[PDB]
């Protein structure tokens, strides 16, 4: 259950990113890559090297899609349904792995958004991410 | 792997009662049944849709024959488990690209089938000293990841 | 998303237990106790000894409440709402810990119900347990 | 704990830049904020309802002062971490009854606050060699459980 406390919270928190979604996604991957080493097994064709237009290109993807979940947060399940599928029928990302980036996508916000990343936004940014990473696997069985 | 000189004469002597052929292949066919996030790797196995069709694609029953081969091949290598699956860990890593967690899903099923085959034989103090062999055969197999 | 495949599945699978819910609960605890040793930290007053009228008495509890979820599976969220509350306001059981028994409550079925515990019931008994252990924490934030 | 002689001059030399007092107590107050399943143990701490009231609790800001004391007290005991937290693991086990996972929630926050205090200082190749110190300070602290 997400209160409008978190919904408007992140609307202002994540709102500060905007044009930063390209870097703040691109680099939120490389954190997941360098910390947890069971998340680059999914990117074999990619590059796990600094500034690889793969991840760096991919940063405009997992992030730019996160914009629309925040926007269409009022109805995420129908906000990006083609996305909640183009996993579990195309590429499945394994539930517990979503967490391994559901907690590194906090850091690019916890560092790149200090004054904004507050103790309540932490809980409002997590709750949003604790659902975006469950709305996709809504069709896993 | 952390294991007692007591409960091992209980985690190893019931295993000789197992069938690495149908059981081993029963565990993995059951894997793609319940926890179907492991099917991305066995695409080229014909059809694994229906559960009667996964407990049987016949490549599925043949892969579970050798995947236990080693598991069986290291149930008496309990003090260097990390070393015996070694070569077998740096392969699931850049050839198949097998996520180390997958090795854990399958390790649980293999104890959920073992109880299946064994029934009451499977005592509480005995699943305990097997979980340790599986939640530990997984580590060894995920340890070679860079 | 639970199909009626699993709903009627377990209605027949779990159905075979019935009068066994007292033992098959009682002993599904002691499996979670003896395997994972971070689940008896919740039972400090209890006994983690064989046949302790605590667990044994508790076996008629987590199991006898599972009867009604299967029954009121048509509407679990409203099937045992006082239960979904009683955790995260009274005693919280910690999400990941629910799993540590969401996978040992399979074994008392996988052993005590062989002929019934099939490769499809495994997936239908898990999915039911993969939700009963999420319906309770529906109010965790 | 598995750690490089390279990235440690990067996991240990930024820490001296930390404040075990407010930061350490910032991490734990933030713990009961976001991940509130850890509040069962700090009942007798007055009121930890509101987030300004959890990050501003005196006993909460005082517990996070010493909980890092040891974390700080073992950031140079990186080759026997399992031994230095030892006595401290068989206590969270019988007295407080602190679930070993709780030690992991808090280990992540402490890296989500560290990036908070440090901003860009926190490079990608640097969170990586700290996660290892936290996802490993947790083990040591959960290792004494029977
Ligand atoms: C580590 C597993 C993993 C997780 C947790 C994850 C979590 C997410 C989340 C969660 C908050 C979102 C919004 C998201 C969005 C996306 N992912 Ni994810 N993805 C993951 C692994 C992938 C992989 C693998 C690809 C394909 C990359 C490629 O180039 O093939 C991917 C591709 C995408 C794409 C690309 C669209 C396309 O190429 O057609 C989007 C958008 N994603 N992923
Ligand atoms: C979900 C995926 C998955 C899991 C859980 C898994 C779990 C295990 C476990 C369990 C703890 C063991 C002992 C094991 C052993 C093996 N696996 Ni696994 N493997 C898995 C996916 C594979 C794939 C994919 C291959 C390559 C198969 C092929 O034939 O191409 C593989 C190949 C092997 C081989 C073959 C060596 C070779 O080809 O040179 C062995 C041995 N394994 N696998
Ligand atoms: C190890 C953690 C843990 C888990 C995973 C867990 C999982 C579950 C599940 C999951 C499938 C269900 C249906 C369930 C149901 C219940 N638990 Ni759980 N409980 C757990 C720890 C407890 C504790 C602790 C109590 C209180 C016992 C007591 O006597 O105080 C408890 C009490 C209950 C009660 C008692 C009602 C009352 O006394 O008013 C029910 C019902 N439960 N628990
Ligand atoms: C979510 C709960 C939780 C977490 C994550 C946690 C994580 C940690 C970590 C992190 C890896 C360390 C090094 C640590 C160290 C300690 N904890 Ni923790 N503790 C936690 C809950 C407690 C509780 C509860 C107590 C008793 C506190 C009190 O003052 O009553 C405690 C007490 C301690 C003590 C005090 C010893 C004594 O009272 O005799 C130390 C030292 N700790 N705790």
């Amino acid at each position: 259950v997400l209160s409008p406390a978190d919904k408007t919270n992140v609307k202002a928190a994540w709102g500060k990113v905007g044009a930063h979604a390209g870097e703040y996604g691109a680099e939120a991957l490389e954190r997941m890559f360098l910390s947890f080493p069971t998340t680059k097994t999914y990117f074999p064709h990619f590059d796990l090297s600094h500034g690889s237009a793969q991840v760096k290109g991919h940063g405009k993807k997992v992030a730019d899609a996160l914009t629309n979940a925040v926007a269409h947060v009022d109805d995420m399940p129908n906000a990006l349904s083609a996305l909640s599928d183009l996993h579990a029928h195309k590429l499945r990302v394994d539930p517990v792995n979503f967490k391994l980036l559901s907690h590194c996508l906090l850091v690019t916000l916890a560092a790149h958004l200090p004054a904004e990343f507050t103790p309540a936004v932490h809980a409002s940014l997590d709750k949003f991410l604790a659902s975006v990473s469950t709305v996709l696997t809504s069709k896993y069985r | 792997v952390h294991l007692t000189p007591e409960e091992k004469s209980a985690v190893t002597a019931l295993w000789g009662k197992v069938n690495v052929d149908e059981v081993g292949g029963e565990a993995l066919g059951r894997l793609l049944v319940v926890y179907p996030w492991t099917q991305r790797f066995f695409e080229s196995f014909g059809d694994l849709s229906t559960p009667d069709a996964v407990m049987g694609n016949p490549k599925v029953k043949a892969h579970g024959k050798k995947v236990l081969g080693a598991f069986s091949d290291g149930l008496a290598h309990l003090d260097n488990l990390k070393g015996t699956f070694a070569t077998l860990s740096e392969l699931h890593c850049d050839k198949l690209h097998v996520d180390p967690e997958n090795f854990r899903l399958l390790g649980n099923v293999l104890v959920c089938v073992l109880a299946h085959h064994f029934g009451k034989e499977f005592t509480p103090p005995v699943q305990a000293a097997y979980q340790k062999v599986v939640a530990g055969v997984a580590n060894a197999l995920a340890h070679k990841y860079h």
